[PDB]
């Protein structure tokens, strides 16, 4: 009936895919091989044949064998089917023209049609999500052509993408600025819903927070996982209030050029911590609205709150959770645009947050996860943008993108576009 | 799947390239014989990229081994691995190139290296994806400068898309193993500045340094210098041939490393390193590998970061290790060391990690940085170049291969516009 087809671009994309899908296979008892020795919101993302085994519904893509290969040789290589992995023979380098234009070019064909007939598989379709890097070059640019592509194709299909946003401090490449704000022009010209974290916010929160050592990208996928699996938990079980994707893009996008919604996801505690912490509703939604628990390096106190949906798993009851909010609304710490009477939406989901063997997260009852806009990634972008405008004033490393296929007048462009951006966020905000 | 055709100059470059495939030989676990001993799949899993499988599965490395002196290539056949090596790819005519540049480029390597191309063209055709060609050779060499020249030349010409780098020796400051090398290094940077997309520069001086100083020996000899280049090597060629996160193309390093075109020399640099016995007070840690990738003893090349400024840095580290230590000592380097890095680029630093470590550590690392100190070596060597040339000393040899004056004019211009060039951003 609702089905959702999902898309993992990139090692980061198809990593955290990785990890969401077998926190998927956990949720739903199945196992590696397809198998599962009521729950048909499972049937939503995954399909089945005659002998009983469920396959995802996914299509996962790389340049380069590489992270593709090692889910081949993986232990769910069982799971997938092997059209749907897809691989390349080379990358695009960190290069944006590559992905967007050069190689991309020669394979997205091929991943659209796959996808089309997954979707043409389908009872009904609700929407895609898009798992990458923002500012890595396969990444950005494929899942800025591909999204291009499947917004030609597929209409009003909802297109929900999970990015990786560069942070402040720290960088994984010289380039990240160039791709970045390339990726976001082409991509919010066409993405109706772009959710963005930033790892060094993750890093403090797991350090800080989770009171663990110095983690890896694992059980950092494993979070965002975890949020994603709570969303589509959301949708995946029969609570008190379920929500349709549509309504988070009805909610959470209030004007059509803004919707950058920031992750939070509470409690976060070590399996020590749990049994001193006690948990209700009031205090899981004030570490939720708590600045140093979001899962961007942004300052939300630097703005405003446009549009904030809260989803709720295991036990919670909606008496104490409004009791909450008021409590929330109370609090001038925390502060709401003008000309919003409220931002609020409550989704309701009976089934906890599973913990997954060998994971590092205490096992909970019940948890938030909250959707929210603020201007303070209007900060982020500026930040962004100076960077690009430095290493952009200075022409680096432009030759590559303009010898495999890039023109200024792009770069150009899309700065205006984020300067307007910028300014969408300023005006917005007042 | 993706894959790298080696070549070999003449002399240095044939027994760097021993140690090189040596090395690579005990990575995949690969016996001189050609046979796979290895205990892992990794081991075999994308290794098609430096080696090809035979009727019999012996594995036969990827390779060109191009000298004049046979001599070099006879001991090298005299060897254990030289059995890897199909008598094939051994090209070689017998001449001295008597250390001329244009001797070995223009006359006798001439008449050698279309049978190079042949043979490279062979390999190419039998490549499923070819990523690019290294180079591995001399600077002031004859043979390895003019041939090693020619033959980048003449393979962009025929591979202007693919990639193409070199591991040069480069003349040292204070000694010299030859004269008139002045001449031979302006030539061979001519021409490697414009047709290579990047190059390494070592010298052994300060190779001398860290393995005397840090090491602590006594009586090794140049075989540990090419085990360290090679290990080097290995370092990058591992995070291409193995997995991890944030594994690293050899194309998207060199993006990444190079703003600039014309600027694409870097130095290379290795830890952990360290003596027998004194491994014993040290951990191993990101913290430690960093703080010796980022020393200025450990370069590898001759000259002081200190004075200049990083327009590119590339660290690339194996082994499991946690990417936060990575982050947090990338930052914190960046930092305290302010005002080393040029300003207009933030975030200066490109991270690849792979899992993989090399044999007998937990953990590795390499430093490619890229800064001006490039700039001081062309300084002196154009200050050699021009003591040398202003009184046109041995010059006769090279007019007498048919080599203009000219030619020694325009390298020497295009050398002064490079080092000005590099003093342009600073
Ligand atoms: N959170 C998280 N981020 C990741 C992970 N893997 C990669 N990234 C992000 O990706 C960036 C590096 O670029 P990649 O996404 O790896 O690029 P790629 O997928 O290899 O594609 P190419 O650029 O063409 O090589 C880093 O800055 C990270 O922020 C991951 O496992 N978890
Ligand atoms: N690292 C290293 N350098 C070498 C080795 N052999 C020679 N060299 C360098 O090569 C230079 C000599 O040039 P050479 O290659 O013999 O001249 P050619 O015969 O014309 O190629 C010296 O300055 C040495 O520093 C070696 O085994 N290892
Ligand atoms: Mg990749």
């Amino acid at each position: 009936m609702r089905e959702c087809i999902s898309i993992h671009v990139g090692q980061a994309g198809v990593q955290i895919g990785n990890a969401c899908w077998e926190l998927y296979c956990l949720e739903h008892g199945i196992q590696p091989d397809g198998q599962m020795p009521g729950d048909d919101s499972f049937n939503t993302f995954f399909s089945e044949t005659g002998a009983g085994k469920h396959v995802p519904r996914a299509v996962f893509v790389d340049l380069e064998p590489t992270v593709i290969d090692e889910v081949r040789t993986g232990t769910y290589r069982q799971l997938f089917h092997p059209e749907q992995l897809i691989t390349g023979k080379e990358d695009a380098a960190n290069n944006y023209a590559r992905g967007h234009y050069t190689i991309g070019k020669e394979i997205i064909d091929l991943v659209l049609d796959r996808i089309r007939k997954l979707a043409d598989q389908c009872t009904g379709l609700q929407g895609f999500l898009v798992f990458h890097s923002f500012g890595g070059g396969t990444g950005s640019g494929f899942t800025s052509l591909l999204m291009e592509r499947l917004s030609v194709d597929y209409g009003k299909k909802s297109k929900l993408e999970f990015s990786i946003y560069p942070a402040p401090q720290v960088s994984t490449a010289v380039v990240e600025p160039y791709n970045s704000i390339l990726t976001t022009h082409t991509t919010l010209e066409h993405s109706d819903c772009a959710f963005m974290v930033d790892n060094e916010a993750i890093y403090d929160i797991c350090r800080r927070n989770l009171d663990i050592e110095r983690p890896t990208y694992t059980n950092l996928n494993r979070l965002i996982s975890q949020i994603v699996s709570s969303i589509t938990a959301s949708l995946r079980f029969d609570g008190a209030l379920n929500v349709d994707l549509t309504e988070f893009q009805t909610n959470l996008v209030p004007y059509p050029r803004i919707h950058f919604p920031l992750a939070t996801y509470a409690p976060v505690i070590s399996a020590e911590k749990a049994y001193h912490e006690q948990l209700s509703v009031a205090e899981i939604t004030n570490a939720c609205f708590e600045p140093a628990n979001q899962m961007v390096k942004c300052d939300p106190r630097h703005g405003k709150y446009m549009a904030c949906c809260l989803l709720y798993r295991g036990d919670v009851v909606p008496k104490d959770v409004n009791a909450a909010i008021a409590t929330i609304k109370t609090k001038r710490s925390i502060q709401f645009v003008d000309w919003c009477p409220t931002g609020f939406k409550v989704g309701i989901n009976y089934q906890p947050p599973t913990v997954v063997p060998g994971g590092d997260l205490a096992k909970v009852q019940r948890a938030v996860c909250m959707l929210s806009n603020t201007t303070a990634i209007a900060e982020a972008w500026a930040r962004l943008d100076h960077k690009f405008d430095l290493m952009y004033a200075k022409r680096a490393f432009v030759h590559w993108y303009v010898g495999e296929g890039m023109e200024e007048g792009e770069f150009s462009e899309a700065r205006e576009d984020m300067a307007a951006l910028e300014k969408d966020y300023e005006e917005v905000g007042v | 799947m993706r894959e790298i055709v080696h070549i070999q100059a003449g002399q240095c470059g044939n027994q760097i390239g021993a140690k090189f495939w040596e090395v690579i030989s005990d990575e995949h676990g690969i016996d001189p014989s050609g046979n796979y001993v290895g205990d892992s799949d990794l081991q075999l899993e994308r290794i098609s990229v430096y080696y090809n499988e035979a009727s019999s599965h012996k594995y036969v490395p990827r390779a060109i081994l191009v000298d004049l002196e046979p001599g070099t290539m006879d001991s090298v056949r005299s060897g254990a691995f030289g059995h890897l090596f199909r008598p094939d790819n051994f090209i070689f005519g017998q001449s001295g190139a008597g250390n001329n540049w244009a001797k070995g480029h223009y006359t006798e390597g001439a008449e050698l290296v279309d049978s190079v191309l042949d043979v490279v063209r062979k390999e190419c055709e039998n490549c499923d994806c070819l990523q690019g060609f290294q180079l591995t050779h001399s600077l002031g060499g004859g043979t390895g400068s003019g041939m090693g020249t020619l033959l980048i030349s003449k393979v962009r010409e025929e591979y202007p898309d693919r990639i193409m780098n070199t591991f040069s020796v480069v003349p040292s400051p204070k000694v010299s193993d030859t004269v008139v090398e002045p001449y031979n290094a302006t030539l061979s940077i001519h021409q490697l500045v414009e047709n290579t997309d990047e190059t390494y520069c070592i010298d052994n001086e300060a190779l001398y340094d860290i393995c005397f100083r840090t090491l602590k020996l006594a009586t090794p000899t140049y075989g540990d210098l090419n085990h360290l280049v090679s290990a080097t090597m290995s370092g990058v060629t591992t995070s291409l041939r193995f997995p991890g996160q944030l594994n690293a193309d050899l194309r998207k390093l060199a993006v990444n490393m190079v703003p600039f075109p014309r600027l694409h020399f870097f130095m290379p640099g290795f830890a952990p390193l360290t003596a027998r016995g004194s491994q014993q007070y040290r951990a191993l840690t990101v913290p430690e590998l960093t703080q010796q990738m980022f020393d200025a003893k450990n370069m590898m090349a001759a000259c002081d970061p200190r004075h200049g400024r990083y327009l590119t840095v590339a660290t690339v580290f194996r082994g499991r290790m946690s990417m936060k230590e990575v982050d947090e000592q990338m930052l914190a380097i960046q930092s305290k060391n302010s005002s080393y890095f040029v300003e207009w680029i933030p975030n200066n630093v490109k991270v690849a990690v792979c899992d993989i470590p090399p044999r007998g550590l937990k953990m590795s690392s390499t430093f490619i940085g890229n800064s001006t100190a490039i700039q001081e070596l062309f300084k002196r060597i154009s200050e050699q170049f021009t003591a040398m040339f202003r009184r046109k000393a041995f010059l006769h040899w090279y007019t007498g291969e048919g080599m203009d004056e000219m030619e020694f004019t325009e390298a020497e211009s295009n050398m002064n516009h490079l080092v000005s060039e590099y003093q342009q951003y600073q």
